[PDB]
């Protein structure tokens, strides 16, 4: 089976770069992606990256310097809030595409790092 | 085949510059045609630059690309060269890179070893 | 007077996607359309029209040939008329033809670690698609009144999904490379007669 989890963050003052990945037990022709917990009742869209790695999307407030990839040899995923400013906050939820036939369903976690003055 | 795609620039970027852009085919001579398809255009608005496909096919208008910006598209040495035009300073000038594949379908794209879409820079 | 361009298409590493058919002309020449049957590397062979044996007096002039690579398994939905809930929403042939598919293997080259995840193939765009024509709807499927656009809400989900083939393959369910070709006769200049 495939595990998913998330347990981490940690956050200082503006600085460099910030990298944060969302643990996966390898995959091999499955999907996955990250969902913003929007202040409502339902959660939103962020991005999906197929097996390929194409048709990539994001969303109206990540255009520019955010970029995510993959690694064929461990599936690393890097994340976005590159460059942060003192206005952000971080809290996502690792998704596992659940619309799949690989062993089951599985949801993931995510963390609430946040900035500072 | 580039994946950069930009477009030229006059004294207002320090000086007059070529054009940079690549065209992606099998072969220069692949067809006598005039058509294009998407071609994501600078800014947020999409519009045909090019419907030439090949060394002066058709003059074709668009909103995007006027008479202020010159309509030609040429595939040979997989390179662009001719002069865009002359603008005044205060201006923006971008021009798509890319090219049809040689396929008697229409909205011919490369493949094996190319992906939809290019990058997006402007200079 | 030239040897025909069937040599310098067969045996490549690769054809085309699921879902992207390239039409291709076969330039003037002369040669033997038995050739293909003699051989014995083509296990699988099906087709409509003239005795391979036999189909050698009327010269074809229009030739439209075909390739890509599919799972092995979609052989049934290959056939005229099909009226499969998925084979006509990406490929739809009519009965009103004369030619030949053929089929073989293709994990020959596409193997290694971690399996295949190059092919993508799609499932709906808008509705059902009459044959012999394409299009590119990135639009997501719409199950509701609200457009989503993107939200993974009211039963929104991406419609290209990739292969998944692992190196042991065992059930012939292992992927195959499929090449198609089709012969028309006119009254006009033929390319390749004699």
């Amino acid at each position: 089976q495939v595990q998913l989890v998330e347990s981490g963050g940690g956050l200082v003052q503006a600085g460099g770069s910030l990298r944060l990945s969302c643990a996966v037990s390898g995959l091999g022709a499955h999907r996955v992606g990250w969902f913003r917990r929007a202040p409502g009742k339902e959660r939103e869209f962020v991005a999906a990256i197929g097996a390929n790695g194409g048709n990539t999307n994001y969303l109206d407030s990540v255009k520019g310097r955010f970029t995510i990839s993959r690694d064929n040899a461990k599936n690393t995923i890097y994340l976005q809030m590159n460059s942060l400013k003192p206005q952000d906050t971080a809290v996502y939820y690792c998704a596992a595409r659940d619309i799949e036939t690989a062993e089951y369903t599985y949801w993931g976690q995510g963390t609430q790092v946040t900035v500072s003055s | 085949v580039q994946l950069v795609e930009s477009g030229g620039g006059l004294v207002q970027a320090g000086g007059s510059l070529t054009l940079t852009c690549a065209a992606s085919g099998r072969t220069f001579s692949s067809e006598t045609m005039d058509m294009g398809w998407f071609r994501q255009a600078p800014g947020k608005e999409r519009e045909f630059v090019a419907a030439d496909s090949w060394n002066d096919g058709s003059t074709y208008y668009a909103d995007s690309v006027k008479g202020r910006f010159t309509i030609s598209r040429d595939s040979a040495k997989n390179t662009l060269y001719l002069q865009m035009n002359s603008l005044k300073p205060e201006d923006t000038a971008v021009y798509y890179c890319a090219a049809e594949t040689y396929s008697i379908y229409e909205k011919d794209d490369s493949w094996g070893y190319w992906g939809q879409g290019t990058q997006v820079t402007v200079s | 007077t030239n040897l025909c361009p069937f040599g310098e298409v067969f045996n490549a590493t690769r054809f085309a996607s699921v879902y992207a058919w390239n039409r291709k002309r076969i330039s003037n020449c002369v040669a033997d359309y038995s050739v293909l049957y003699n051989s014995a590397s083509f296990s699988t062979f099906k087709c409509y029209g003239v005795s391979p044996t036999k189909l050698n007096d009327l010269c074809f002039t229009n030739v439209y040939a075909d390739s890509f690579v599919i799972r092995g398994d979609e052989v049934r939905q290959i056939a005229p008329g099909q009226t499969g809930k998925i084979a006509d929403y990406n490929y739809k042939l009519p009965d009103d033809f004369t030619g030949c598919v053929i089929a073989w293997n293709s994990n020959n080259l596409d193997s290694k670690v971690g399996g295949n995840y190059n092919y993508l193939y799609r499932l709906f765009r808008k509705s059902n698609l009459k044959p012999f024509e394409r299009d590119i709807s990135t639009e997501i499927y719409q199950a509701g009144s609200t457009p989503c656009n993107g939200v993974e809400g009211f039963n929104c989900y991406f419609p290209l999904q990739s292969y998944g083939f692992q190196p042991t393959n065992g059930v012939g369910y292992q992927p195959y490379r499929v090449v198609v070709l089709s012969f028309e006769l006119l009254h006009a200049p033929a390319t390749v007669c004699g």
